[PDB]
Order: C-alpha cells, then structure tokens, then sequence
C-alpha cells in the first residue's frame, strides 16, 4: 500500500543545517503534496510548510521561512527538508504527510517521523 | 465579347478583393490568397523585425498567419485600391504551451452522502511569455497547428507560473483556481483533444465503446480517462459523446 | 490565520459510552458549502492516521463509531461505542487556507 | 510531440507539448493594386458601381 | 471562349469551393451549398450511427445542421479536392430546454442580476448550460447547441427563478449599491425595470403610450406593446417592420 | 409551443417550449471533387495558380 | 453566349445575394453592398422612428451599420427572391463612452488586475457595460455597440478608475500571489507592468532604448514609444510598417 | 477629442471623448428582388439548382 519511509533520529550539534529525508512509495507523486508538520516534545502539531511535487512549489508557515528549505526529487519519489541555523527550539520530531487537497481527503497516512535532537 | 472576359482573367486579384471587401463591409478576416500571395507573405515575413526562426516558424505556418491577420480598406479610387494588411508580429515564440480542459469531479462518498461536485472554469489555453503564464479563456483566439500553437495577447489573462498547481489541486495556496461548485451529482462527458473525459456518478450508467469491439467498459461512480486510440465513443446515460471522428463514405 | 480552539483538554469516557470532542473555528473555514476540518489520532510512538475528513465524511478503514458533525465554526467528532484501544490525543485540522492549523488536540484516557 | 496527461484529482486532462507564438503587435502594410484598365460598357459601369459603393462605405 | 463558359458551369462546383477555401483560408464555417449539397448530405444522414428519429429531425433542420458543420481541406491538386467535412452528430434529442434572460431587482438599497443569462438543456438527467451566443441556434420550437463548452450544472437551476437565494443552487449574481433602471428584450417581450426617479413608458405604435412604470421590476408582452422608454433611451420589444424595397 | 414564464421573484423571464439537440461528436466524410480539364490557357493558369496558392497554405 | 454575361452583368445583384446567401447558410452578416446599396440604405435610414440627429449621425457611418445588420432569407423562389435585413435602432445616442485598458498591479506579495476591462458608455443615468470585444465597434470617435447581452452597472464605475476597495461601488479583480510583468497595448499608448526581475526597456524605433522601467506600472504614450521588452516579448505599442507592394 | 487617462493606483488607462449610439431593437425590412429571365440552358439549370438548394435549406 502507500507507505512513508523517513530518516531515522539524528543527533546534531547545534547551528548545523540537516537534512530529513522521506521517501514515498505506492502513489502517483504529481498528484499530491507532501506537507511537512513539525511536533515538539509534548506539544500540538505545529504546521511548517507545503511541498506540491508536480512543479517542486513551496511555502511555508511564516514562522518557518528563514528556518526550512523544502525540496523534491521527482525521479526517486523522495521529499527532503533542510533545517539550517539549527537551535534547542528545534529539537523535536517531524512528519511527512500525503495530504490529498481539493475536497480534501486530508492526510491520509503519514512518515513514521524523524526525530531530530540538537544539542552540543 | 473578348475583352471582358480578358478583364475578368487579368483582374481576377481584384474583383475578388472588392468582392471580399463588400461582403465583409470593408474589414476583412482571414486574409485570403487573393489579397496576399505566398511569394508576397514570405517576402514580408523577412522584412519584419524579429529574429530569424520566427521568420521562419511564420514561413511555416502561412495558413494559421492569414487565419489571424485582418485586412482594412483605406483608398479606393477608380484605378487604385489599397488596404492596409495587418499581418501579426509575435513577441515570444517557442516556449511550452498546453490547453486545460476540465470535467465535473464529485466527490463520492456513501458514507454520508455529502457531495458538492466540482467543476473548473478556468478551460482553456495557457503558454509562457515572459516567464509568467499567458492566459486565453476564449476558444477562438488561439489555433493549432499539430505541435504548434498561435495565440493573441490583445484580451488575453497574464496569471503566474504557479497555476500548474491547479491542475492537481483547486485550493492549492499559490493561486486560486477558477471553480463553480454544485450540491448534487452530475454526470457528463468532456472529449479532448487526444482523448475524453468521462465523469459518472449518481445512477448514471456510463459505458465506454470500442467501435469493433462493442462495450469494452463500465465506468464506476468516478471520473476517468480514456484515450482516443482505445475507445470510440461513450455512453453516459443517453448521450452517447463520440470519443473520436466517425469516418464517414466518401463523394465525388 | 485561522486559529482553531479545541476542547476538552483530558478527555475521561467511560468503557462503552459516547465521547464529545469540539472544535470552534476563529473563521469560516467552509469553502462552497463544505467544511475543511479532518480529524486525526496519533498513539504515542505512532504517527497521526486520518479519521474524519470533510468533517462529516470516514476515512479508509475506519470503523462507524467515529463521526463528524458540525458546520461553520463549530465542530464535533463523536465516538460511540467506547473501547479500550482508542487512547489516543486527536487533533482537528483546518484546510482553507495557508497557513494550515492543527488543533491542540485531546488526550482521551479511559474512565 | 503533444502527450496529454490526465489528473484525476481535479479531474482535468492537460495538452501539453506544444511550442508557442504569442501575438504581441501588428506590422501593417499598404497594397496598392492598379486597375487592369480597359477602352464591355456594362462591366466597366458594373465595376465602377462597386467602386462607387465601397467609396460610400468610408 | 464557349469552352471557357463551359469550363465555370461544369466546374462551379470545384471553383466555388476552391473560392471559399481561398476566402477562409483552408477552414470554412457554415458548410455551402456549394460545399455539400443536399443529395449528399440526405444520404449522408441514412448512414451515421443515430436513431431514426434524429435522421428525421437532421432532414427538416438542415439549414442549422449546415451552420454548425466545419469543412476542413486536406490534399488539394490539380485533379483532385479533398476536404473533411465535419457534420454534427447530436448525441441526445427531444428533451426540454429553455432560455434565461435578466434585468437588474432593486429594492429598498442593493440592486440584484443574475448574470447568467444563456441556454439550458437537459442533456443527461443534469443541465448543459451555454453562455455564448454563437453555440446555440434556435428553429421553431428547437434549440441545436453544442457541447464543446458547455457547463453542467445539476437540475436545480429552477429553483433560482423562484429565489435568488436558494439553499440548493449558488445562482452567479452580480451586486450593485445604487438604483438602475433597464430594460431586457426577451424571445416574447421585455423586461422593464424601472427604479428611481427614472420614468419608463411602455407605448403601442396604434395607441401611444399605454402604461408608466412605478419603482419596479414588470414584464411586458410583445403582442400589445411595440417599444418601451427608459429615462431616454427607447428600447424596441418588438421588431419595428419597415418599408418594402425591389 | 412556445410558452414564456415571467419572474417578479428574481425578475427574469424563462423561455420554455424548446426541445433539444446537443452536438457531442464530428461525422467526417472525406469529399473529393474531381476536375473536368479541357483540351483558354489564361482560365487555366488561373486555376492552376489557384490550386498552387491552396497548396502552398500546408 | 452573349445572354450568359448579361445574364450575368444585369442581375450581378440577386447572383451575388444567391451566392452569399449559399456560403451563409441563409443568414449572412455584415450585410453587403449587393444586398443594401448606399441609396437604399440611405432612404432607409430616413423611414425609421428616430430623431434627427440619429439619422444624420447613421448617415456618416454606414459602415458600422452594415457591421450590425443582419439579413436572414425569408422565402427563396425561381422567380423572387425575398430576404429580411434586420438594421440597427439605436436607443441613446451622443453620450459618453470609454474603454477601460487593464494590467496587474502589484504592491511589494500581491497583484491585481482588474478583469473587468472592455467598453462602457451611459445609457440611461446608469453605465451599460459591454465585455465582449465583437459588440462595440468604434469609428472616429464613436462607439456603436448593442444592448442585447450587456450588463447594466451603475453610473459609480468612474471610482474603479482611481480605487481597487471603492466602497460605493466593488470591483472585481482577478489576484496574484506572485510578481507578474507584462504590457497591455491601450488605443493611445501601452501600459507596461514591470516586476520582478524582469528587465523592461521602452526603445523608440529611431534611437534605440529610450526607457528602462525600474519595479513598477507605467504608462507610454505612443508618440514617443514604439516598442517595449518584457523580458523576451517585444510589444509593439506602435504598429510597425512595412513595405508596399503592387 | 480622444484623450486616455492614465491612474497607476490601479494600473488602468481608460480612453476617454467618445459618443455613444447603443442598438436596443431591430429594424426589419423586406427587400424582394426580382429575377431578369433569358428564353444558354445551362446557365438557367445553374440558377435553378441553387434556387432549389436554397429552398431546401430551409
């Protein structure tokens, strides 16, 4: 079925910019999008940003636009997301997600979740 | 009995063109073989100032070029006609178009029995002109000819390049796409330039047909495509939508 | 932005009863009729899985005890009947429009 | 050449493929064809009735 | 010079079409006489894929079946002329259709219109709506349009001439802050809309003017009432018949 | 037949009494109209350049 | 022989209307010269319910009234031949009109372009608007356009002109999320919208460039200015001319 | 006479100084125009087959 492989935890020093990868299989990957939500330790789930894979067209949560850089590589169905001048305040877990739009179907299943610590 | 007809064989250029001028009261479109020749077209096509595979694509495409240029009457005389023909000057060329066409898409659930149905309005052609997409909503104003497409800027929408995220989503963040909504299921069928279209909910039976093959399938309750290469028509409760050109006897 | 308020926050339903959720929406986020709200449900050490989309309708695979309801700014998920498996938090998600919110997000421990 | 893809997320079939020339001006020209005249009397006053009427028209 | 006369009477059949083909440059709407007789195109209906009954209407409504058939040329030679001509082929028939027209609703201060006039037709259990002009033509009782731009909207469109607001069907409007006054010519009649300190006079040719309009939206029949006056503009309901000329 | 419903409601006026035909497919028929040349040669090398000016358009 | 051409060269007028009335299909537009002469016309003009004015302004621009009258066949027989022409009444006439030229406008992230461009002129106290290019036909200074299909908006559209959130009066705009640059060829100049990273030059065919425009929506008159480039698209706010030939 | 009006506050040029003459009816008028006959035939069997092709159209 559509699964959602993601990186597994990394543990990074801080003021490294990382990348998380999630790799997508099982669907057409130019019909969907694949949204980016960031959960901190206890707390709700933060939106970050938007992929659409079809053009690669981004955007973000204005909270998170000097903070993400969020990309796409078509040919190996993979969404990947830089995190650069990485702080404490990043230290969570973050999730891909398939998210069907237009009267939507929303998010229909997810990454497993990447869990990244920052920490000196 | 001679020199008339000898007036009609050296002025077959110009009783044609007072002709064409009459019946289109002065303004004429398209321009015709008779107000401009082949050898005349080319000749002008090398004088404009544009770079030199527009000079040729406009070398290549002399029929969709006089399907969009007028032809005004100025001065008519006694012994002088003259028109002004206003052949077109394209500003960009050779950067990708492609023509949206759309379909009713319910969104089907038994679950509860919500459905709004959409459909997009915003059919048409796009292309790229300066790295923003040019918009044409009208049918009329752009022309095909087999890779090539021919377009105005004169009315035409000058929207962003991130309106491809409209073909697969309608509340994409990057633009809002022109939609109508429903409340209720409707079914019909959109042919295509290479294909067709067939949306079918509700108790719509819908029925795909080769045209040796007889039914080859039945569409569910969902929008499908289906090529002009494995069907021939489509039957979408009494309208039966003809996928592909019936071939017809021929005459003599 | 269009924030969403969530309640309750710690949820205690009794095993085999009905269990209220409600989601107040700061805007409208209907859009030609329909509302964007889907809810989800997360296990601890599990990703969130769909349950309710278009705030009425089921996800695929998902049992008939959880139902949505609701309209304008004001929404309900309902679980009924109550299990010993469905301890999770639950998050209500908007849809309009950018930026996308999610709810805090109930956490409903068994009674 | 033209290949059209088919989304069935908003259900829309896209023509893609194709190579533009997007009119942006014109590039008037003035032709001036001189009448084949002739010294048969009805033709020319037929002729120069047409002439007459489309010199009315402006 | 006999032989060249013969040449345009045996040959009009190929140098009118080669006229046309010049004229429109390779495409010609509607398809000529010259282009398909009706020999031709009659046998030409005893041979597509419709039901009889569409045999039938296409032979008594050839004049439109003409205005909506292309006639693209393929290979022309010296010898030879080839062209496709594209006929229409009606999927569905004998159902009901109906036009819509709109004037401005003021009341006491938004003024309302519904901006989409055009034609409906019930094609397959919902409504083809068409919005150009050019799409539709219309013979006695019968309306030929096509589908290569038709919307489809559910048949609930009815219920948007009973309510302007219906809960079932969003009717495309258009508002408007301060009073206006019009007048629509409809199929059989006018709609007058006559609001403000606007005067509006509905007048028969043989009995001058026959009723003034208050602040309101009213209808006039076509049959008693020949124009229709509007602040100053004098719209026509019917068409004015004029001299005969030879 | 022909029946016209007025709307005070929405003021708009319904024209009802018409019957339908949608067109939802092309029926082609390739046409091929031969020519009866004779055995003057202006009429000809008109026609010729007629035939050449079409040609020269694909 | 000799009766073949006169059969031609008397009755040119009835071939000519035959031979339109083929093509057509029984409806033709604009009406010609062959089925109206310009003394027909003229003594028609003359016979129809309007006011002086009205029959000395159709009289200078005929052309214009030959680009709206119809003439739809009536009955066609061996021996007569008779056809309906259907001329234009205007209601209002000698009150203003203008056209409305639009380009996207963005602030620096939004645009708006005002998708409501086309023709406007007063009616009746209130503005009739026509968005269809085909209705309106302009002469000298004139505009001559039809109220069939015409939306009848308030004489508040003039504060569209200076304001996008005018409360008297809404406009609707078409919006952007993106930087959008482009140029509108107006009918005395060009409006250039200039965004982005796009590099605009206004040149001027005998000097070179004459203008850069730096990120913004300017206006060039086309006295001065002859062509503009928009990134790669040259728009020819002037018409270039080219070579005569015979 | 013609003046266009430029407002950058909304990127729009309007072009102003024209007069209206707005169509609201029609005025119809029946123009039956004769046929001169000559007593060569097939010139008359051509005007008679467009006369019947014209009758049949409609």
């Amino acid at each position: 079925e559509v699964q959602l492989q993601q990186s597994g935890p990394e543990l990074v020093k801080p003021g490294a910019s990382v990348k998380i990868s999630c790799k997508a299989s099982g669907f057409t990957f130019t019909d969907f999008s694949i949204h980016w939500v960031k959960q901190s330790q206890g707390k709700s789930l933060d939106w970050v940003g938007y992929i659409y894979p079809y053009t690669g067209g981004n955007g973000y949560n204005l909270k998170f636009q000097s903070k993400a850089t969020l990309t796409v590589d078509t040919s190996s169905t993979t969404a990947y997301m830089e995190l650069r001048s990485l702080t404490s305040e990043d230290s969570a877990v973050y999730y891909c997600a398939r998210r069907e739009g237009n009267f939507v179907g929303a998010m229909d299943y997810w990454g497993q979740g990447t869990s990244v610590t920052v920490s000196s | 009995i001679e020199t008339v007809i000898e007036f009609q064989q050296k002025n077959n250029r110009l009783l044609e063109i007072t002709r064409e001028f009459s019946v289109n009261a002065g303004v004429t479109t398209p321009v015709s073989t008779y107000m401009l020749t082949n050898s005349e077209l080319l000749s002008l096509i090398n004088d404009m100032p544009i770079t030199n595979d527009q000079k040729k694509l406009m070398s290549n495409n002399v029929q969709i070029v006089r399907q969009q240029s007028y032809s005004i009457m100025s001065i008519i005389k006694e012994e002088v006609l003259a028109y002004v023909v206003q052949l077109p000057l394209y500003g960009v060329i050779d950067t990708p178009c492609w023509k949206l066409h759309t379909s009713p898409l319910c969104t089907t659930n038994t679950k509860e029995g919500s459905n709004i149905c959409l459909t997009r309005t915003d059919r048409g052609w796009y292309c790229d002109n300066a790295g923003s997409v040019s918009f044409f909503p009208q049918a009329e104003t752009c022309k095909v000819q087999s890779n090539r497409v021919f377009c105005d800027t004169m009315n035409s929408l000058t929207l962003p390049s991130e309106v491809n995220l409209c073909n697969i989503d309608i509340f994409n963040p990057k633009y809002d796409c022109k939609i109508m909504t429903s409340k209720t299921d409707v079914s019909s069928s959109v042919i295509t330039s290479l294909g067709a279209i067939v949306s079918c909910y509700g108790k719509t039976k819908c029925t795909a047909s080769n045209k040796n093959r007889g039914i080859i399938k039945t569409f569910s309750n969902g929008c499908d495509y289906v090529s002009n290469k494995g069907v021939d028509t489509v039957s979408v409760g009494n309208t039966l939508y003809y996928v592909n050109k019936q071939e017809g006897k021929s005459l003599y | 932005d269009i924030v969403l308020t969530q309640s309750p926050a710690s949820l205690a339903v009794s095993l085999g009863q009905r269990a209220t959720i409600s989601c107040r929406a700061s805007e409208s986020v209907d859009n030609f009729g329909i509302s964007f709200i889907n809810w989800f449900q997360q296990k601890p050490g599990q990703p969130p899985k769909l349950l309710i989309y278009g705030a009425s309708n089921q996800g695929s695979g998902v049992p008939a005890r959880f139902s949505g309801s609701g309209s304008g700014t004001d929404f309900s998920l309902n679980i009924h009947p109550m299990e010993e498996v469905d301890t999770a938090v639950y998050f209500c998600h908007q849809s309009k429009e950018v930026p996308y919110t999610f709810g805090g997000g109930t956490k409903l421990e068994i009674k | 050449n033209i290949t059209e893809e088919f989304y069935q997320s908003t259900c829309s079939a896209v023509s893609k493929g194709y190579l533009s020339a997007l009119r942006t001006g014109w590039y008037t020209s003035v032709i001036t064809i001189e009448l084949s005249n002739i010294k048969i009397k009805q033709e020319l006053d037929k002729y120069k009735n047409a002439v007459t009427e489309l010199q009315l028209l402006m």
